[PDB]
Order: C-alpha cells, then structure tokens, then sequence
C-alpha cells in the first residue's frame, strides 16, 4: 500500500514527492524499504513458481505456465515493451513536445497480441504510415487518393511535385525497356514533353522548369519566388545546409 | 522520401530539417529500403529503445532527471537496454538453474578452489578423485576445528554493524584467522547464513602471550593487535622478560602490513599475572585507544593505556583506569571474555528537523555530515540543498547566462549563522567556495548543493560542557531575491548506554557461543571430532545422510522446546496470520526477547522449534506469543535440579498454554544435542562439503566422459527411491533451508538458488539428464544394435526422470491488452500489494487467480530441450 | 605434476615446525639466548612461495592437459577430413562404375 | 496440434467459413488449466 | 497402432492412455519402424532391464524394498546395467590376466 | 599464474619483518649480542629475487 | 594515474578482447551523458580543465 | 603541520610535499572501486 | 590520434605491473578487481611518503 507505490519510485522521486512531508533522511528510509518489499516480494512469487517444476512434480501453485514465444509471456517482447512502456512514458511532461505519447500516439493504443508480436510486416510501409496520418491530420482529409492527388502538384518541398500515377507509368514503362521519344507512333512534334516524360519528370515539375526565371522581375519575382516557396523562407534556405536537406541532395 | 519532405514543411514547420530529424522526433526510420521487414511490437520497442536513449544522453532536452535517476535506467546499459539482456536478468530469479555452474560460484571457498584446480586435468581416475578429496577434507577439517579467541565489535549498538572475530586453529604453532557477522542481516537473535564471511587466514606472524589478540576497526580497516612476551637476562644474572605491543592491518590486497613494535613492558606487567589487553577505536579524535590490564575475581585492579595516532605513533594515555572504568563491562574477567565496542561519543548530538521554513517553494534543507567538539570548541560540516525548479516566472525562457529575479551571478547567496547561547557567528558561503552551482541544468527539478568545509564554530564558553549544552539553534538563510531561511536546533546531550555486554563462551563439551543481549550464536562446530571416525570408511561414508545428522552440544545452559501451534483461527489469532513467540526470565517487565517469527499455517499444526538460553547469571523461563489479536500469557519452563536437559514440562499453577497450542503437545524438552546447523555460521563449509563438492566432482567428470562416476557422484546427492518421489541425500535439500536471506542484492544464480534450494534439487536433476542424455549419445554413436538398444535405455530413462510434457495452453485469460492497459502503475501496485499482504499472512487469499500479475510465467526453455532433444533421439531410434 | 604439486604444498608444515623449534634458545649457561626471532615471518614466506611454485606448478598440469585435448581435437577434425574422403572417393567410384 | 484446432476454434474462424447452424444454438469450448476442457452455449430468438 | 489403441481401450481398461504406456506396462517398444531387428533373448533382455529400471526408479510402486537392498541392484548402474559390464566384471574372477 | 606471482610479491613484507626481528639481540648474561647485521641486506635481497 | 590513467587504460584493455559491458562500465568512470546538453565528466581536472 | 601535511617553505613560499589522502581513501575503499573512483573521492579536503 | 592510453612516458611502476596484470585474455570482474586492489595497495604506500 504504502511501500507499494514508492517501489517504481527513485531516490529522488521521493525526496521530491511530498517535499515538505517527507524529511531527507524518511526519505531515504522509506526508498530502502519499499526496495526491500519489492525484492522479497519477487522472491516469494518464483519461490512458488518452482514449485510447479516439472521435475518436482514428483515431490508436490501450478496456475498458467505459457511456452516460450508466447506473447503473454512475462519474458516476451511484449512484456519487454510493456516494462520499456511504463519507464519511458513518464520522462517528458505531457504538455511537453517531446513526450512519447504525444510524439506518437499510436504507441498508447497499441495491442500487444500474438498476431502482432509474431506477423512480419514492411519497416518501410510502417514509416510511411506513420507520416500519412500526420499529414492527412493536419490537411483534415481524411482520403489518401484525394491526398496524394493535392500532393500531386503541390511545391512546399525539394521533392513534392510527385505523381504516384505518372511515377507508376514511368517505372512501369522503364521496365519494359519501353523508350517513350522513340517510338514509331507519336506525334513528332510532342518530343520535347516526350523526352521530358522519357528522362522521367512529373507534369508539374515540367511546368516548374519551363518558366521564364531569368530575366523576370518586379512584382513578377515576388510572385514567383512565393510559388516555389511557398512554405520556406528563403533566407532561412539560403544556407548550405537547408539547401542540401530540402532538396534531398548531398551537401557536398 | 516526398512525404518525408512535406512532413517537415507542414508538421514539422522546418522544411530545412534533415531527414533523420524526422526519425529522431517521430522514432521510426524512413530511409530503409522495401525489403527490411520487422515486427510491429519490435518496431515499437525499437522506437521506444531510441527514445530512451536520446533522452538519457541529453538529445531530448527537459527530461524528468529523477525518473532517470531510477533502477531501470541506472542499470539500463548493463541489462535493460537489449531484449536479450533484459530477458537473461529477468530470468536469473525464476531459473537459476540455467546459470548455476557447479564449478564457478561466488564465494567460492579456497579449500573448493584447489579442488578444482586438482581435478582440472582430464585423467580422473579414482585415485585422484581420491587424493584430491582427502586433501580438500585436510583443508575443511582444519578451518572446522577453528576456536574463536577474541571479538570486537564495530558500532556501539551491538544490534547493528558487524562483529569481528579472531579464531585460532588447533594446531602447533596456531595460526590465526578472522571473520566477520554482519548484524544487519539479524533478525530474532538468528544471524542469516550470508551475514558471516569465510574464515580468512592472517599471514602475519602473530605469536601472542596469554591469548590476547584483539581486532579492531580503526579507519573502515581491520587492525590487528596482541601483546608479545620475550624472555631476555640482565646484565647481572637475574632474568627478565621484555614486552611487546604488536600491531598490524589489512592492505588492500588483503595482504598483512608488517607489525610495527611499542615496548611495553615497565615494571608492572612483568609483575601481573593473567593479564588482558583492551581495543577500541574512537568516534572522538579517531585513535586507537589501547589498554592492557590485570585481572583478578574483578577486572582491572590496575591497567595501562596507550593511545595511537593513525601515524602510528604512540602517546602514553595517563589516566585509563578512569576510561576503562566506563567500558568495564566488555573487560575480561578470570572466567569470561567479552568482545569490545567501539568507544562511546561523551556527548551525542541531535538535530530537530526545522523550526520554520520561510517561503515554501526551495524545500532548503541542510544535513550536518560530520560533528564533534574539539577541547573548546564544536565543529561541524554542513551542506545544503535547495530546489530549484520549473516555474521560475516569468518565462523568457530561452537562455540561462550563469521585470524579474536575478538570471546572473549567484555569489555569496547562501550563508550558515550558528546561535549560541547568547551570541551568534555568522557565515556566508562567499567566505567559504569558489564553486558556484549554477542555476543551468535550466532543466526542471534539478537541486543544488552548497558545501561547507569543517566549519570550526568557536566558541562555546562560559557554558557547562556538557550539562546545559543544548545551544538555542543553528540558522541558515539562502538570501536572494525570492528564497527563504531554515533553522535547526542543537540538542547535544551526554549519554551513557550501560552493560551493554556481548560475550564469547566455550561450553565444557566443546561448543562455543557469542552470548548477546539475549540470544545465543553457536560460533564453531564439533562436527570434525565426529566425521574423523566415518571417514576411515571412505568418501561413501563421509557424503552419507548420517554423517550430515551428526548431532551438536547445546549452546551453554538452556532448553529445546518444540511449540506446537494449533491452524489459524480468526478469534484467538486476530486477523493477521503471523505469530512471534517471545521468552523471557522473568521479572515481568524485564523485557522479552524475540524468539522466533513466523506465518502461522491454516488447516495444519505448525511446529517451531527453539533453543531458549539461561542467561539471568528455580531457573524459571516464560514462553509468550504475539498474533495480531493480542500478546498471550506467559508459560513457566523452570527447573529444581542442576540437570541440563532437566527443565519441568507443565509448569506450575499456571494453566501451561497460550490458548494458541490448544495441545498436549509442547514437549520436546529433553535432547541435550541439536544436529548439524546447515544455516549457521559455518553454514557455507557443510553445504561446500555435502552439495557443492559433489556436484562439482559429478559435472567435472561428466566433461571429462566418466559417466560410471559421474553417476556415482551423483548418486551421493540424489538416488531415486523405490517410492514415487526422489531420496535427496543431501539433509539442507531434503529439508529445504534457506541459507541467504538477501539474494537480490547481487546478479548470481547461486545466491537465489542458496535462498531457495528447490533451485539446487532443479539444478541437480538437470545435471542428471545431461548425464542420461550423454550415455545414451555416447552408446547411440557405436551403431550395433546392442549398443542401440542401450542408448533408447539411457534415452527412456531420462524421459521417466522428466515425466509427462507439460501442454502448453494458448487459450489462456490472455486477452489481448493495449500498451497503455498494460503498462499501468496501478497495475504494477495491486500486484505488488496483494503480494505483500499475502506474505505477510495479513489474511488468507482470496480463493487464488493470479500470482504474477498481468503476464503469464513461462515453461524453462531448458526444460523444453530436454524434452525436444529427447523426443528428436528416440525419433532416430524407433526409425 | 600432481604429485609435485602436492609435496611443494605439504611441506610448509615442516618449514614452520622448524622455526617454532628454532624459536627456542639453544645456548645455556652464563650467557643464554640463541632464539631465532625472525625464524616465524621467514618460515611463513617460505611456504607462500612453495604455494606459489605448487601453484604455477598445477598450472604447467592444467595447461599440458588442455593442450592434449586441443591435440584431440584437431586429429578428429582430421580423422572427419579422411572419413569423409573416403565417402567421396567411394562416390567416385560409383561414378567410374 | 489438436489445441491449435481447439484454439482456432475458440478464437479464430473455426469451421469455417460460418458457424451456429444448429437449431439456433451454439456450443464452444473452453479449455483450462491445461486438463479438462468445458462447454457454454448460446441461443437466440425467432427474429427475421 | 491400431492394435495397440484397441489394447489399451479393451485390456488396459483407460482408452485415453498414451501408446508409451504400453510401452511400459508390457516392456516392448511398438513405435518401432519396421527394420528395426533384434534378436529374441535380446529382447527379453530390454524388456527386462527397462522392468528393473523403473522399479528401481519407483515408477513401479509396490516393489520389495529388501529385495532392491540387494547386492545385485546394489552394483546395478555400475556392472549389473549393461550386459557390456556384466561379462566384463564377471569375467574378472576367472580371467584376471 | 595471477595468483602465484602475487604469493611471491606479497612475501617480501615477512622475509624483511623477519630480518627486523632479527637484528635485536638474542643472546643475554655476562655475554650480550647475537644480533644479524647483514640480515636487513639479505632481506633487501631476498624480496628482489 | 588513479582517477584517469587507470579507468582509460583498464577500458581500452577491456575493449581489446571484447568486453564491451564492462568496457562501458569502466568508460563510466570518466565521462557518462548528462541529461542536459553537455557530457558530465566525472575525473575533477578534466571538469576544470 | 600537526594535522599531518608537510610542506618546504622556501624564500617567501610554501609548497606542499605529501599528501593526506590515503587517509581519506581508506573509508571509500571499502565500498569498491565505484566509490574510490567517484568524484567525490576527488573532492576531498587537505589541511593548508 | 597518437595517444595510446595503455602505453604512456613516465608511466609509474604501480601502472606498469597493473598492465602487466591485465595483459591477459580472460578479464573478469575477479582479475579486474584483485589488479586494481593491487595497484591500489602500491598506489597508498607512495601517498604516505
């Protein structure tokens, strides 16, 4: 009761907790004890556990013992999880923008079942999970196609103007050995976009590298750099550094 | 990669970020490629692993610092950091027996380590398994025949710290040893078996005159120390004999420093006879007070000190027969020997916690570290610790540079000021450090120290030192711009705790004891006085179960009594099914001393049984009990003749029961001897001698491929019976005793297996089925088919051994809890609670659903080798 | 190499009879005295280093052992080497037939 | 083997693919401490 | 197999006994595969020694206690066990040499 | 092989308290003396080896 | 040597032959990871250079 | 020094020969190589 | 980059044989410990001077 909440608790989570009730040597006290509790108490459980020993069953509270691997299993992962869980949660205040929960609020409802201790999935499809729920959260859609096509054409990043569709058909062509500015059958005088396509560039990434930049000014500038800019600033781009991570290219 | 890069634009709000500042603030890895598949809960414990550690190596800023100052994460590198080494630990207290090794084992005594080194060539013939065992038996049978000689003890309560003894060995010239009891592993009178060390020789030559050697703790450091007698001739033909004080100490390296030399003898020891010399440290200008005195019917007719600096220097002390006569009861007398305590402050000092605190938000605490008064004047080391926390408004709160407070320089801030009687001497930290803890670590709830160096306050004068002592208070202030004041009172006062007096005796049979306040310690054994006539028939007959129930003379004057207890009843026990019975003298109100405890049994007589000394030198003896209804009535246990074990059944008019016995069954009150103590002092040479020594012969000869003898070595330990059950041929397994009392305190297997031996008996049987398994691969592999045959013997043999498979159910109660169900500490505290009311006996359970808590135990991975390798073998054979 | 062991750490009990005896005076008369007072330390340190050399001595034993057993150990390697030519080879004659 | 069945029954989607088609009952297992195994049924109304 | 289901549902009387227990109730292995030979007194002789065995091991309760008090069982693990040391010691008294 | 070359460096502390012993005289009466000048040497020596 | 050149010398005799659990323990001795930004380092005259 | 230190004072100076503290150690050095080797042994006082 | 914390100028002899003492493979907590008692042992008779 009393010695049972100060078990998880350290040193100086007592000294802290009830800074005014408990004096500095109670304290410390209170910290030996409630150690002492938890040691002899996990004695007292694996003293009765091995009494269910197979090998003492000749000489004999037998309750549950789970096979090895077995998600409820007090030495699984899922055990591990849950002690790593209920350490770590705490470290960060909740209002804090560092706290685990609120970094990631998939972990709290996460259900530690053996389908999920034991099914392999992609480590990649998982990253890529987590950022679409953050992302759609913050656009409010709640489709992924309807998302992925307002992505579609969008500049806020070095890599954005993607098309899941045309980058689809580009690898998809690409590997029949497919060479689009070389076929029989086309208009010969669409090979410009042809070729573009061919080397692999998204209709709005055309549509980028197409303007008129050099010799563009006035208000006309202005406009222009807010369109391909629209969420950095650009001071804050001009460093090597910001250029090298927003345009997912190396630094040096 | 382009929802990475948007990600940073939109959440983030940092387009310019690096990706892995994506992985470090969302704990998952984008730049994998298609093909790295992993779990889903390993991918969570990956995440949580490099959250715990970025924010334990400072990477995430604002950490709860005590949360990481916490067991877990103290000892999160060594074991808590990988699943494997998480799981290794945490199994290390349910299956020690995956880690016992026979052979390697902490506290390992000597006389087994050079059994092992004999036995560690791969020849094992039985004539060296034989030599190698009656050399260990040299060895074992001279540290059992040690005789303690001296004690001193290391605090001034003789409840607490450790007792020192010297023990001498029954030989020619003697050679001396020391141990140590660990009072803080003694609860009842009854010493655990881990609080007392190995016997450990002291290599010095120490040749002392009329038996008197003494330890003593002088520094944290063993001394020892004894008076040495030479006899020398005049120039003219009368014949003297010089003296000598001798004295030495442990190095570091467990090494022995040479003695240095103080001549003694002046004309009056020389003229003594039956002397005894006298050793205690000081709590007070940290000496080494000597005294050699005479005895006679009364201690100390006259005595000489000395007293010695920790440069070794001596300085005569003039007048001892006036210190001596304060510690007069741990003198020796013609007829006892007493062990010493370290010497009494004259004046103990106290310190009230607070008088007033001020402004409520720094908690502002001090603690005196060091104190004492010099000839003149008391000095004292003080530290001081504030808060400083979060929530220092208003904010800014980017940078701490070490309208509002004072961000900057902290100098002079914090400063002690002592009252005396009726002045005051004050004292500010800017006259004492150039350290300054700053207020960066900006991070929340870190505290401060302010350390003072040996504030020497002058001066008490013009007070009686020490009647009217007792100074006003001693005040602090921590002086800044919102920040308080503390004060403490000094309440020194001279003490006196009289005859407190622990003493070594040696009964007329044999048996020594420590006598203590009021209980008894049985301090050597007389079991190589018996073991020297069994072991003329061999090793068979020194490992038999009859060797190991050699009885021992009774401690002193007193009676066995065997209490038998009636099962728990609510009315007459309360509700709590604990029970300690007490004894005393008894002149009521004498006090009563805790005898036994324990946890009273339900549907089932519970027998304790003790030993209740006479120590009150109609020998009358009072039995009590205490359940958590009330203390019963006393039980007279007297006698009328001078018999030992004569001590009257059913005492007078009294009604000769606890109301809690309910029985005729009181008796066992006659058995002047007790067997063999396998939770003792010597507790460590028997089970060394009867479990340890065989089962490492056994798994050294396993290795090595002596299966005909591995199993006869075996068969010293374990031997099936024609009954269902096992016969366990070692007594402490058959009866299972506990023999460490604080096994957690340490990462071994050995001492959980020591504090519950149902390890040993798992470890044992374990030992055993490799040893089938292994006879039955060694006969499998010559391929004729006698040898065959054989084998799927061996192989049958061991699966009898192992029994029936346990099924491994998988729909169980497991229900399939979210993490946040999971990792609850309400969770954590229930179990816990239950647990500790359970153990306590506060009732009985509630009938009985869960031991362990939310997750299940598991079946031993070994175990379930066994059976597969077992399964897989006569697979192979039936084919 | 057990034996020598053995007899390098059962003669200390000799070494310090002997400077027990020795501690006695062996001249009488008018001058007395011939103790031998250092004889004690000296007959310790004497059977700490025949502990010592019994030591290194049940060292040299266990090591010899171990590399026998290391010597086992690479001789069934190559015994396994040849067993299992002689199944190649026997293959190979299969294959030839 | 035979409890993975008893399991997946227990739990899983055993028999598959549709179950209950007994007069409106239903009747499942329960297997505990390893050694006995127990029957709970269910039932229903005449609704539809 | 299906013999020794129905053995154990009609004269064993326990239906729900493990086909090992055959095994141990009549002393003859029946998981067998069919090439395993032996010869008939080397049966008894298993047959036997598993007998002897598990009443050594009290897994057949009831024995005589005195009888398993006897030389013959006494030295049972190290010679009596294995017909290999059977012969071996027992040839020890007339062939020493 | 540790633990032996610690035994033959922690001997060297009793081969010189011997030597001190022994430069006290031994032999007493109308004759005194009997002292080991070289023992404090020998001694010196003996904890080099 | 006592509060520095022993610790390193002990951890990079440790992490020669692989013990990296203990490696790190001994490591420990001298610098171990603050919770704020900067490393606590635990021998006094590297803390005050 | 009385208290244990010694020190060569030359023209107008003091310089410290010995140290004490091997005397100081001696009581953390019962508590292992974690308490010799914290800073707090570092810490420790010296008599002027 | 040069320094080699095992091998170092003016390395006292106390260093010296503690090093020579874990100069071997097997450094367990038990030869870890007796070395640095040891050094330690050395270390407090060259303070006292």
């Amino acid at each position: 009761v009393t010695l049972a909440d100060f078990m998880p608790m350290s040193l100086a989570e007592i000294r802290s907790q009830n800074t005014g009730r408990l004096s500095r040597e109670e304290a410390q006290l209170l910290h030996r004890a409630a150690q002492k509790e938890k040691q002899n108490n996990i004695l007292y459980t694996a003293r009765m556990l091995t009494r269910a020993n197979p090998l003492l069953k000749k000489e004999m509270r037998a309750e549950k013992f789970v096979a090895p691997g077995a998600v409820s299993s007090m030495f699984s992962p899922a055990g591990y999880l849950t002690e790593l869980y209920r350490e770590a949660r705490g470290l960060h205040p909740k209002d804090s923008d560092r706290n685990l929960d609120k970094r990631r609020q998939d972990l709290a409802k996460l259900v530690l079942s053996q389908d999920n201790l034991d099914n392999e999935i992609s480590a990649l499809s998982l990253a890529n999970e987590q950022l679409e729920t953050a992302l759609m959260a913050q656009t409010g859609k709640t489709d992924k196609n309807k998302y992925y096509e307002t992505l579609a054409t969008s500049r806020r990043s070095g890599v954005t103007p993607y098309n899941a569709p045309f980058e689809g058909i580009h690898n998809a062509l690409a590997q029949r050995n497919f060479v689009l500015p070389d076929n029989i059958l086309s208009n010969p005088a669409k090979f410009a976009i042809l070729a573009a396509y061919d080397a692999g560039i998204s209709p709005k990434l055309y549509n980028i590298l197409t303007e008129d930049t050099e010799s563009l000014t006035g208000s006309d500038l202005e406009n222009s750099l807010k369109r391909n800019f629209p969420k950095v600033k650009i001071k804050d781009l001009m460093t090597l550094d910001a250029l090298a991570n927003y345009y997912e290219l190396p630094a040096d | 990669e382009a929802l990475s890069g948007e990600y940073r634009s939109l959440v983030m709000n940092n387009p310019v970020a690096d990706r892995d500042d994506i992985w470090r603030n969302l704990l998952v890895d984008g730049k994998v490629s298609a093909e790295i598949t992993t779990t889903l809960l390993a991918d969570a414990i990956a995440g949580i692993q490099l959250y715990i550690n970025r924010t334990i190596a400072g990477d995430e800023p604002g950490a709860d610092s005590d949360a990481l100052e916490r067991q877990f994460f103290k000892d999160w590198d060594a074991c808590n950091k990988r699943y494997s080494t998480w799981a290794g630990v945490s199994q290390l207290v349910y299956y020690p027996e995956n880690f016992v090794d026979p052979t390697l084992r902490t506290g390992q005594t000597g006389m087994m380590n050079t059994m092992l080194e004999q036995l560690s060539q791969s020849e094992l013939n039985k004539d060296t398994l034989e030599n190698g065992f009656r050399q260990y038996l040299t060895a074992f049978e001279q540290v059992a025949d040690l005789k303690v000689v001296s004690g001193y003890h290391d605090t001034v309560n003789i409840n607490q710290g450790n007792t020192w003894f010297i023990g001498t060995s029954q030989t020619e010239p003697k050679k001396y040893y020391w141990r140590k009891a660990d009072h803080s592993k003694c609860q009842n009178g009854r010493f655990a078996a881990n609080a007392w060390s190995d016997w450990k020789e002291i290599t010095c030559a120490v040749n002392p005159y009329g038996d008197m050697v003494r330890p003593v703790i002088f520094h944290s450091r063993l001394y020892l120390l004894w008076i040495e007698k030479q006899v020398q001739k005049d120039n003219t033909g009368k014949d003297t004999a010089s003296f000598t004080l001798k004295l030495t100490h442990v190095k570091y390296d467990g090494s022995w420093a040479s003695p240095f030399s103080y001549d003694i003898t002046e004309k009056n020891i020389s003229g003594w006879k039956k002397t005894g010399l006298y050793c205690a440290a000081s709590q007070e200008d940290n000496s080494l007070l000597i005294a050699w005195y005479q005895i006679e019917k009364e201690t100390q007719p006259n005595s000489f000190g000395l007293h010695i600096q920790p440069d070794m220097s001596c300085k005569k002390e003039p007048n001892i027969a006036g210190i001596l006569a304060t510690v007069t009861h741990q003198l020796d007398t013609e007829t006892t020997v007493r062990v010493n305590t370290l010497l009494n402050r004259i004046s103990s000092f106290e310190f009230t916690l607070e008088k007033q605190e001020g402004n409520k938000e720094i908690d502002l605490v001090i603690s005196h570290g060091d104190y004492t008064v010099k000839t003149e004047n008391s000095i004292s080391a003080l530290i001081l610790n504030p808060t400083a926390y979060i929530n220092i408004t208003p904010y800014k709160l980017f940078s701490d540079i070490p309208i509002a407070q004072v961000k900057t320089i902290s100098s002079d801030d914090i400063s002690m000021e002592i009252e005396l009687n009726s002045t005051k001497f004050e004292t500010i930290t800017g006259s004492d450090v150039g350290l300054r803890p700053p207020l960066y670590p900006t991070v929340s709830r870190e505290t401060l120290a302010f350390p003072f160096g040996k504030l020497s306050i002058t001066i008490p004068a013009g007070a009686d030192i020490n009647n009217l002592d007792c100074t006003i208070k001693v005040r602090f202030k921590n002086t800044d711009v919102l920040a308080a004041t503390t004060t403490y009172k000094l309440v020194i006062k001279k003490t006196d705790p009289v005859q407190k007096v622990i003493s070594l005796y040696t009964t007329p049979d044999g048996a020594q004891y420590m006598e203590w306040d009021g209980y008894r310690t049985r301090l050597n054994t007389l079991f190589t006085r018996q073991l020297i006539e069994r072991a003329n028939n061999g090793i068979d007959a020194i490992l038999s179960p009859e060797t190991q129930y050699l009885p021992e003379p009774k401690p002193g004057q007193g009676t066995y009594v065997t209490l038998i207890l009636k099962p728990y009843d609510k009315n007459t026990h309360g509700t709590n099914r604990a029970f300690t019975i007490y004894y005393s003298n008894d002149a009521t109100g004498s006090g009563k001393f805790p005898v036994y405890s324990g946890s009273l049994s339900v549907t089932d007589n519970t027998e304790v049984k003790l030993f209740i000394p006479l120590i009150k030198p109609q020998d009358t003896l009072y039995l009590n009990a205490t359940y958590q209804k009330e203390a019963t009535k006393q039980i007279l246990l007297f006698r009328t003749d001078n018999n030992p074990e004569g001590w009257t059944l059913d005492k007078s008019v009294n009604n000769g029961t606890f109301a809690g016995l309910a029985e005729n069954g009181v008796t066992g009150l006659l058995q002047s001897g007790e067997p063999m103590d396998f939770s003792g002092a010597n507790a460590l040479y028997f089970w060394e001698l009867f479990y340890y020594t065989p089962m490492m012969v056994a798994t050294r000869l396993l290795q090595e491929q002596n299966f005909t003898e591995a199993n006869r070595w075996l068969s010293y330990i374990w031997q099936p019976a024609a009954s269902g059950a096992g016969d366990w041929r070692v007594r402490p397994l058959k009866e299972d005793t506990s023999w460490n009392a604080d096994p957690l305190d340490s990462v071994d297997p050995d001492a959980v297996a020591q504090n519950d031996p149902m390890h040993y008996k798992v470890s044992t049987l374990m030992k055993l089925l490799d040893l089938l398994i292994a006879r039955g691969d060694k006969a499998y592999r010559m391929q004729e088919r006698d040898t065959l045959n054989e084998a799927k013997m061996w192989y049958m043999q061991a699966l009898g051994l192992l029994g029936d498979k346990p099924v491994s159910i998988f729909s169980n109660g497991w229900e399939n809890p979210s993490l946040s169900n999971a990792a609850d500490k309400t969770q954590a505290k229930q179990f816990h609670d239950e647990i500790s009311r359970i153990r306590s006996g506060g009732l009985l359970p509630d009938v009985a659903n869960t031991l362990t808590g939310l997750f299940r135990p598991q079946q031993n991975e070994k175990l379930l080798g066994y059976w597969q390798m077992l399964e897989m073998r006569l697979f192979n054979l039936r084919n | 190499y057990l034996s020598s062991a053995i007899l390098s750490t059962s003669i200390g009990v000799l070494d310090m009879a002997a400077a027990a005896a020795d501690m006695a005076p062996n001249i009488f008369g008018v001058a007395v005295g011939g103790s031998r007072w250092g004889g004690i330390p000296k007959a310790i340190g004497a059977g700490m280093s025949l502990a010592a050399s019994a030591t290194k001595i049940t060292a040299d034993n266990i090591s010899q052992s171990e590399a026998w057993r290391r010597r086992r150990q690479e001789w069934e390697i190559q015994k396994n080497n040849a067993e299992s030519e002689i199944r190649q080879i026997d293959a190979q004659l299969e294959a030839l037939a | 083997d035979i409890q993975a069945l008893i399991a997946a029954e227990i739990t899983g989607r055993l028999p598959t693919p549709d179950v209950y088609n007994d007069d409106n009952k239903l009747v499942i297992p329960a297997i505990n401490t390893g050694g006995k195994i127990t029957f709970s049924e269910l039932a229903k109304t005449q609704s539809d």
